[PDB]
């Protein structure tokens, strides 16, 4: 888990070798690449409340919000499952309206 | 690990604080507070040197 002990970027595994006199590691690592851009916000306000992620960050293509986990892109639907309430929400500076979807509400009908 | 990515510095803040177990919501309530007592901190410290 220390950054950079064993090899540039995340750490997989190693693979040791022999030598004349020392040792061999075979180190394999993962790195992202083809990186986009996005428009974010901290925290979505709804009916007054505050709406946090759980696990993620909120992105927006321009028109619709999504959350997704950091270090990959797969989009979903902002459901009331991945997301936690806090308090109402008019001291957090970043806050933006939206409507959050809930899976109860149409499954009753 | 990569390439450099750009990031707003109090999202970067939340993710530090979710990591030593203080869950997040702690900092986007108290973010004022937070950088008065660093501001105070980092003062300080110039003075001491
Ligand atoms: C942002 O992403 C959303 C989610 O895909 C887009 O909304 C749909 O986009 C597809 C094509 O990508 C269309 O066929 C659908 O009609 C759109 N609406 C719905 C309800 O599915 C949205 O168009 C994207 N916005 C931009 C600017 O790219
Ligand atoms: C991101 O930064 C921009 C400017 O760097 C902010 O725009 C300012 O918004 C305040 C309202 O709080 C206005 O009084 C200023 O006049 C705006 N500045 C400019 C240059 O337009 C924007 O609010 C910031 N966004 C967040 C979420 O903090
Ligand atoms: C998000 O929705 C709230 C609630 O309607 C908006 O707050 C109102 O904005 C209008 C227009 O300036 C004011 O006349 C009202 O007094 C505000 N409060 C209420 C309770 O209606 C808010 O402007 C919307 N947008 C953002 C970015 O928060």
């Amino acid at each position: 888990k220390r950054v950079d002990f064993c090899g540039k970027g995340y750490h997989l595994m190693s693979f040791p070798q022999s030598a004349p006199h020392g040792v061999v590691f075979l180190h394999v690592t993962y790195v992202p690449a083809q990186e986009k851009n996005f428009t974010t916000a901290p925290a979505i306000c709804h009916d007054g409340k505050a709406h946090f992620p759980r696990e993620g960050v909120f992105v927006s293509n321009g028109t619709h919000w999504f959350v997704t986990q950091r270090n990959f892109y797969e989009p979903q639907i902002i459901t009331t499952d991945n997301t936690f309430v806090s308090g109402n929400c008019d001291v957090v500076i970043g806050i933006v309206n939206n409507t959050v979807y809930d899976p109860l509400q149409p499954e009753l009908d | 690990a990569g390439a450099a990515l750009q990031i707003p510095f109090a999202m970067q803040m939340a993710y530090r604080f979710n990591g030593i177990g203080v869950t997040q919501n702690v900092l986007y309530e108290n973010q004022k507070l937070i950088a008065n007592q660093f501001n105070s901190a980092i003062g300080k410290i110039q003075d001491s040197l």
